[PDB]
């Protein structure tokens, strides 16, 4: 029948078809009707296909990012389920959205027979930035059932750490035969080789990690002073830590008022440097998807 | 294929030439039922009775000329027949689809390992899949496409030409 | 008309002018991208202009082709343009008129009476095959001179009437026209990368299942005219083989292995070599390890042998002459001897011309005009 990812209610095929239909058939007049604004509907802008022309100008400019309004998913009838699936399961639904955006970029020149080459588009890795995901409920009013959900937050940036290299591919070299392998990171863990991969050289513990040949990515930590819309009785303001990655690094400066939409994350923190013992109480942070 | 997948000698992922009988495709064959059964022979003989009269004009039209430029002679055969087998049994008794990107993503392939279990077609004018055609007819994009005439202009010119031919 | 009458009245609401212009009787055929109806000509200049396209059967019925709105208008314009440019011979079925409303379009064609093909092949004689193949090759070489590739030749597309013995072609909706080393390491010939970054070539894959040319299966960038001639060869082999759905493809690679189990792994590797890609098969137990080096004779021989020795085959000697014929090749009344020598000669000839009709290389594969001048088709000239 139909397959569902374990732990979720998300189907790759169903979400892909629904978001493809949404991208092909959305008009901003739907957003006007949803926000109860009938008198402001105009012919020349609202009745034009919004994401079609946005993906077209994305193709002309070389842009690889789509800024998606989550309220627009509620404007469309077929994606009202998908909206909730974007809020509850951002990690795979965002990947589904990126894959179908790539499919749409291929389709807009396959169907219409444009002169753009397919190699440059299919080499590019398109990714989506959902924003306006809902009401800006506070950090301290969130619960552990909100882990790995999409959250929208107000704030003021106080400071940012320098550019931190987080290691994506690892480069190991043999000491005796100079044979090297590259291993990808898998959920934060790199498998170092016990034996040399060569058939001729199989010496144990001969693989050493060369830290400058292995590839890194950008990771930055920003301390954000939150300004909630609603503040409970005697709540004293706090600072959150938000992690930005890749392109979003150094996009927020100290002292600006920003709109962060991201993923509510929790990790265990080691009690001591020498020991692998973790603390039962978890540390919460925001994995940032989009900054307004 | 892993050897566990191909273990079966009846169902195979790749096509095998098992031939078959009674006008069926040679690759699927006759796995569901056999034509050697008596009852199958009876129904085939009953259809054969109907087919004699139909086959007589078929033989008579092309006996000597391919064209209609025109009682019948037929080659004897040593091999058996459906009627002789019937006689022996009596002696015993007595979609266009949407185009998609070539390359998939690593996160997309990682999600295949996490999946468990719980009329329709594709419109290229709107470039969307639909659950039912009659629901796709009543939709803002299809009706907005219908009221526009600037995208059938070539058609229009052809219509005009074909009006005064 | 239990439920289809509501579709007739619905079509009547669909077009406001068809009531004054046509009266429609029945539904004749259902397709994938169209549904065709039989209609009365009533009054009209189109019937008087064409006249000769209608047969000697008379009464001048007119086919009415309704196209679903899901089809792209570019393909519709391509199809109607290709029908209107061509005209000429009777086998191409030129269109009379086109009726269009705001979303749907009606194509009007002369109706050609015929019967369904599931009735032909089980009992149709070799002379009928001669007339059938002759009509298809005349129509195909006609559309070749016009420069149109059909890529949709199927028994349902071809219309043939027995008592008159002639044919006509429809369904040019998927047709179009065409106008025109070693690096160390990375031995990709033994395996594929885990993550793919290179693209897949954008072919013109648009045929029907089981009739798609082997060049189309391998997605050749420069696609020739010769899909149609291999397809008419496939129809020829289905007629001689007495099996209708002889090629059925679950997917593309299924069809590649379907070609493998008759012609051989080595034969398709040489066919693949000229196209620039190499094909390897490891394991893959089947009957004939190198295919049939003799050709298609022994394959269709034991193909008929299985269904003959089972005994479900019908009693008519229309398809028993081939079993005797193939039996004497594999083993090795005076008017009866005359019928012998005639059927023997041209029935050897049809298999002979079949092997050139099934050639892998398109450049070595002879064109339909060369197929007409073969000694096999002598009496029709
Ligand atoms: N003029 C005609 N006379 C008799 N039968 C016809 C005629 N035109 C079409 N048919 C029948 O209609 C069917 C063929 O329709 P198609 O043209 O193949 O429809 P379709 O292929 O689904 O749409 P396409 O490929 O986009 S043109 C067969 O059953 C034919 O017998
Ligand atoms: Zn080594
Ligand atoms: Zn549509």
């Amino acid at each position: 029948p139909l397959r569902i990812i374990w732990g979720t209610n998300v189907s790759i095929q169903e979400c892909t078809t629904n978001f493809r239909n949404f991208l092909m058939s959305f008009k901003y007049k739907f957003r006007k009707i949803l926000d109860e604004r009938e008198e402001f509907i105009n012919n020349t802008t609202d009745e034009e296909l919004y994401y079609i022309k946005q993906l077209n100008e994305m193709r002309e400019l070389g842009t690889s990012n789509l800024n998606l309004d989550a309220r627009n998913l509620l404007a469309y009838k077929q994606t009202e389920d998908l909206y909730h699936q974007l809020l509850n399961y951002p990690q795979e639904v965002i990947s589904i959205m990126d894959q179908t955006i790539k499919d749409c970029m291929v389709s807009l020149i396959v169907d219409n027979n444009l002169d753009y080459d397919l190699d440059e588009i299919e080499t590019k890795f398109y990714k989506v930035r959902p924003y306006n995901v809902g009401s800006c409920k506070g950090m301290r009013e969130l619960n552990p059932n909100d882990i790995d959900k999409l959250i929208n937050l107000k704030g003021l940036v106080l400071r940012s750490t320098p550019v931190i290299p987080d290691m994506k591919v690892a480069f190991f070299k043999c000491n005796v035969c100079d044979h090297t392998m590259a291993v990808e990171i898998d959920r934060g863990v790199i498998q170092e080789p016990a034996r040399c991969e060569r058939i001729d050289c199989n010496e144990p513990n001969s693989m050493s990690l060369i830290h400058n040949r292995c590839s890194f990515a950008d990771k930055q930590v920003i301390k954000l002073q939150e300004t909630p819309d609603f503040v409970p009785d005697g709540q004293t303001p706090h600072s959150i830590s938000l992690c930005v990655y890749d392109e979003l690094v150094d996009s927020c400066r100290a002292g600006d008022r920003i709109e962060v939409t991201g993923t509510f994350r929790s990790i265990p923190i080691r009690a001591n440097s020498r020991q692998r013992v973790l603390k039962s109480l978890y540390k919460t942070y925001v994995d940032v998807v989009h900054v307004k | 294929w892993k050897p566990q997948e191909l273990t079966n000698l009846d169902e195979l992922p790749y096509p095998i030439l098992k031939i078959g009988s009674f006008g069926r495709c040679p690759f699927i064959g006759d796995r569901n039922y056999d034509e050697s059964s008596y009852k199958r022979v009876v129904k085939r003989y009953s259809r054969d009775k109907a087919n004699k009269k139909y086959a007589l004009q078929l033989r008579a039209l092309f006996q000597y000329h391919a064209d209609t430029l025109l009682n019948l002679i037929f080659i004897p055969h040593t091999c058996n027949d459906s009627t002789k087998s019937f006689k022996k049994w009596m002696q015993e008794k007595a979609g266009l689809g949407p185009t998609r990107a070539s390359v998939m993503s690593k996160n997309m392939k990682s999600l295949s390992r996490l999946m468990v279990d719980r009329n329709s077609g594709y419109c290229e004018n709107c470039r969307v899949k639909y659950e039912s055609l009659e629901q796709h007819i009543v939709s803002e994009k299809h009706l907005s496409f219908a009221e526009n005439d600037l995208n059938f202009e070539a058609i229009d010119s052809l219509i005009e030409n074909l009006r005064f031919q | 008309p239990p439920e289809i009458k509501e579709e007739m009245i619905q079509l009547y609401h669909d077009l406001p002018g068809i009531e004054n212009e046509y009266k429609l009787i029945d539904k004749i055929g259902e397709g994938t991208f169209s549904s065709v109806y039989k209609a009365k000509d009533i009054t009209g200049k189109i019937t008087k202009k064409f006249a000769s396209h209608f047969w000697n059967y008379g009464s001048n019925y007119v086919a009415l082709k309704k196209i679903y709105v899901t089809s792209s208008p570019q393909r519709i314009y391509n199809e109607l343009n290709l029908l209107y440019i061509m005209t000429g011979s009777s086998r191409v079925a030129p269109l009379c008129d086109a009726k269009r409303v705001r979303d749907q379009v009606i194509a009007v064609l002369p109706y050609y009476p015929h019967e369904e093909f599931r009735t032909f092949y089980r009992d149709l004689p070799i002379k009928g095959i001669k007339k059938y193949i002759w009509e298809l090759l005349r129509a195909l070489k006609f559309v070749h001179s016009k420069g149109i590739i059909h890529r949709d030749i199927k028994p349902t597309n071809f219309l043939f009437n027995l008592e008159l013995g002639r044919g006509v072609l429809v369904d040019f909706g998927l047709a179009e026209a065409q106008m025109d080393n070693n690096v160390n390491g990375v031995d990709l010939t033994k395996g594929y990368p885990k993550n793919e970054t290179r693209r897949i070539k954008r072919a013109n894959r648009a045929g029907t299942r089981g009739f798609r040319a082997p060049e189309v299966l391998m997605k050749c960038g420069a696609q020739s005219t010769k899909i149609d001639i291999w397809s008419v060869g496939v129809i020829l082999l289905s007629l001689l083989g007495r099996r209708f759905p002889m090629f059925q493809s679950l997917d593309d690679a299924d069809s590649l292995l379907e070609l493998c189990t008759i012609f051989g792994w080595k034969e398709l590797r040489k066919c693949a070599a000229l196209h620039g890609l190499g094909f390897e098969a490891s394991g893959l137990i089947w009957d004939k390890p190198n295919g049939y080096s003799n050709g298609l004779k022994e394959f269709v021989y034991d193909l008929l042998n299985k269904e003959c020795t089972i005994g479900t085959f019908p009693e008519y000697s229309v398809a028993f002459e081939t079993f005797g014929f193939l039996q004497q090749e594999l083993h090795d009344a005076y008017e009866l001897k005359k019928y012998q020598e005639e059927i023997w000669s041209d029935h050897y000839w049809c298999f002979q011309v079949l092997e050139q009709c099934f050639e892998m290389d398109p450049q070595k594969r002879s064109s339909a005009e060369d197929l007409l001048k073969t000694p096999f088709f002598n009496e029709l000239n």
